[PDB]
């Protein structure tokens, strides 16, 4: 049920070894130059259902939700997952400098996409809450990558759902503050997750932070909306000058206070141009590449319950250094995790 | 009305901002503290062609910006106008030279800013010259700029007026004391040895790349903006983007690895702005041919855009913060 | 003759170089230190394609720069040659390397300094061993390396002689000692468990980009060149330019986030400058079809030349002061 072929091929030439996927190929060159049909990770592919998911033991599903056409500003965001897969197959599953086999510690499947109705933000929205929703009822954690940044409108309401009476975290960093009460009148485009999650029933104000924010394409409403309901802002000017760590731990400790679930959305257009060219609408003054790794293994050691990654468009970068950025955000994320739950005795 | 300061309820010109003719009377009446003026003019340049494209691409980048910039409460609506583009004629320097001088001495009667986007870097000779012959000689200039090339070449293939000469002729200007005089990022192999020669002569206390990294670049640059605005009736701030590292302004003439990231620039405007004015802002060899995702121009708006609204902070015009959508 | 230090009056080759032919003889004479060998081999290679193209590549760039460096006050003009492109067959690596072999052999019987761009990581096998024949088993070598890789697989597919067995090959060389080996900035997943153990089996005592940032980077750096450089006879010296951040280095094999920014690499070069010589360098695995407008070909360019540079300046082979142009 849980099966994957260490280095992809199967036929004559296929490879048996249960660790296989964390050493050097022995019979061939695995997927490292030609992608074949490569799932994220390699890991075994699972459908978003809560019994196979269950069944397999899956304790980290991937999940794509490629849904681009809730966005304000332009359409691209749907090619990064195919991106993001590809780059995967120029990796191991195994991180040394967490001593960890990403892979067979959290039995990482791949759920494949969720699906999308063109132009119906509304449909759309609703397959992506029903599709997350397997996933943790089959009793993992999620990955979801955008996609939009309209995305954690439904993975903050399936994880709401989920968590029911108790009390859910929401950690959002990004260059905008994405807090319109509304945009032209329409509540779920990819500028509103913060105002979207603060309404939901078991999300707090309290347990809500915002990091990254610089430069002008915040409207003031965006900015007032933080002031007016006292959450904690970190500009890109603060944690520069406090330095990354002390405000990542601070807002990390800020979102898990007595809460039993944490909904992380980090938009790539955090990241620096320079590191990170290839996305919806880039913006320097951003985080350096070091910066992204060491951010995302201070989100691993915390964790959270969905993690989302968003606006990557491969198409506006001729290079493999956008997608390859994305395979450290959550690799990193893994990694540290996983080192962090072995060395407190768990899972 | 500040409609455009939140989200919405349902020409090509920098900023969004009003056209306003290159003319003294009608910029003094506009309203604005910034006039915007396009310099497509590239016939200095000896290296890689397409500094005469920047001036159309840069205005393109900065339509994508809201005007409001919520670090400093400041709202840059109004503050700016764009006079058009200096109408370069054919393949005859001396004249054109003499339309920029014009055109440059035109904004600076009317009171307003000049923003200079070039082109070549040879229109700083006469942008510099203008704002000399506008202040006079019974006032004192000062002189800044960013860039990886010193540019002081006395003469350059037999010839004076172009890119590589701009600071051996900006620093004869005779109001201009070179203790007024900072230059900020000189780096790697574009720098031959007569440059330096010319400099050490002259008494220019360039500030090398180096230099700036050794000193944790903060506190040397506070030295020279303190050199430049201290006792001057005037200042000049000229930016080659080839100060920053390539990675961040690839979209540029002569771009050069070992440079300033985007975050040291944003930290030493603001200290720029801590001065609380500037009288001539220009920008040259953006070069956008060679730069997809516009990152250059990109990183240039910013550090125009961040001028503007940190000087306008400092003067202490803010926007109403208790203001609300509703 | 010395126009070429100063602004101009008014073949493809490494800086402009002279081609030299690849005889000892005529390397002896020429009056060089550095002799460029392009490598476009490509058959060691795992991952993406495109390395073959980085020889050409890289020569262009560096034509583009003046030979003198003022922050040196080196002239690199005549210090170095090329000797073209290594001839070699494609589908037969055996033979592809026994000519790789015999070029760097050749090189090092002219008491010049090899500079060896590849072509991908595999090319480096020969070429240290050459060094390593070269130099005989009564004398003592040292290696460095830089890169994102360990690149210690025993075998990969089966086969002993490709990119990733690159450093277990290069450490069972007869007169190299582990402990006069480095390796500096792996990082990241490209690296198996194998490549560890192996590490661990042998006391290669690598230095992790984690390593170096909890360093401040430069002291461990000093510490690997020490081990290096003391006590050895010849010292090869290579890059992988994915130990720089993607940024930097988007054009190569195998990008990396969170590496090397451009400014530490230069650092880097002046420590390694300070020991007084190299030699062989290497550079392998830039990728031209994956860079972002030369990006990662011009800082490679810049760290090949600051280095020539930098050690020409430790050698007080630098220029008379008291020069001036026509
Ligand atoms: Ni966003
Ligand atoms: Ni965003």
């Amino acid at each position: 049920k849980w099966q994957f072929t260490p280095h992809q091929h199967r036929g004559p030439a296929e490879q048996f070894g249960e660790n296989d996927h964390i050493y050097s190929p022995k019979l061939h060159n695995g997927s490292f130059k030609s992608r074949g049909l490569a799932t994220f990770m390699g890991a075994p592919y699972c459908p978003p259902d809560r019994h196979k998911i269950r069944e397999m033991g899956a304790k980290i599903c991937f999940l794509a939700v490629p849904w681009d056409q809730g966005q304000i500003v332009r359409a691209g965001a749907s090619q990064g997952a195919a991106a993001l897969r590809d780059a995967t197959t120029q990796y191991f599953p195994y991180m040394f400098e967490y001593d960890v086999d990403l892979l067979s510690f959290f039995r990482v499947v791949d759920c494949g996409d969720v699906p999308t109705v063109p132009g119906n933000n509304i449909k759309s929205q609703e397959y992506t809450a029903d599709y997350v929703t397997e996933c943790l009822e089959g009793g993992a954690k999620v990955i979801l990558f955008g996609g939009d940044h309209s995305l954690p409108i439904p993975g903050a309401k399936a994880l709401s759902r989920f968590t029911g009476s108790g009390k859910m975290g929401y950690l959002h960093v990004d260059c905008h503050l994405d807090a319109a009460p509304d945009w032209a009148g329409n509540l779920i485009t990819n500028c509103s997750g913060a105002p979207r999650a603060l309404d939901l029933p078991n999300c707090n104000a309290r347990n809500m932070a915002h990091m990254g924010s610089r430069n002008g394409l915040n409207p003031k409403d965006w900015w007032d909306f933080y002031v007016d309901n006292e959450i904690r802002v970190v500009t890109m000017s603060e944690m520069i000058e406090r330095g990354l760590e002390v405000c990542a731990n601070e807002i990390f400790e800020r979102v898990k206070k007595d809460t039993d679930s944490l909904y992380f959305t980090w938009d790539t257009d955090s990241i620096d141009i320079s590191c990170m060219p290839g996305n919806s609408a880039p913006e320097c003054y951003g985080l350096k590449g070091r910066e992204v790794i060491q951010l995302a293994r201070i989100a691993g050691r915390h964790g959270c319950d969905i993690l989302d990654i968003v606006e990557f468009c491969p198409y506006f970068d001729p290079s493999q250094i956008g997608a390859k950025m994305t395979v450290n955000m959550i690799y990193h994320y893994l990694g540290s995790r996983a080192q962090t739950l072995r060395q407190q005795g768990k899972q | 009305s500040y409609a455009h300061l939140f989200s919405p309820l349902g020409l090509i010109t920098f900023l969004r901002s009003a056209h306003v003719p290159l003319n003294a009377e009608a910029l003094k009446a506009c309203g604005a503290k910034y006039a915007f003026v396009g310099v497509p003019f590239d016939e200095g340049n000896i290296g890689k062609p397409g500094s005469e494209d920047a001036p159309r691409e840069f205005r393109l980048i900065t339509q994508e910006y809201f005007s409001y910039w919520f670090e400093y409460n400041v709202d840059l609506h109004g503050k700016a106008v764009d006079c058009g583009d200096v109408s370069m004629p054919k393949v005859s320097p001396e004249v054109a030279h003499e339309r920029i001088y014009r055109a440059v001495r035109e904004v600076l009667k009317s009171g307003l800013i000049p923003i200079i986007c070039g082109g070549d870097r040879s229109i700083s000779i006469t942008a510099a010259r203008a704002l000399s012959d506008h202040i006079g000689p019974q006032k004192k200039m000062g002189y800044m700029h960013f860039g990886a090339q010193l540019d002081m070449a006395d003469s350059w293939a037999g010839e004076r007026n172009l890119a590589p000469c701009a600071m051996a002729r900006i620093t004869e200007l005779p109001n201009l004391d070179i203790r007024n005089v900072a230059h900020l990022g000189a780096r790697n192999a574009m720098n031959p040895k007569d440059h330096i020669d010319l400099s050490k002569e002259r008494g220019l206390q360039y500030d090398s790349m180096f230099d700036l990294f050794d000193a944790g670049i903060y506190p040397l640059v506070e030295r020279s903006i303190d050199r430049v605005w201290s006792g001057t009736d005037a200042q000049y701030l000229g930016f080659n983007f080839n100060v920053m590292d390539s990675s961040t302004a690839p979209g540029v003439t002569s771009t050069e690895p070992g440079g300033l990231e985007s975050r040291e620039m944003m930290r030493i405007v603001d200290m720029i702005a801590k001065r609380g004015g500037v009288s001539v802002i220009d920008l040259t060899e953006l070069c956008p041919i060679f730069d997809i995702s516009g990152t250059a121009a990109r990183l240039a708006a910013c550090v125009i855009m961040r001028l503007m609204a940190s000087l306008a902070a400092q003067d202490g015009d803010v926007i109403d913060d208790k203001l609300r959508r509703t």
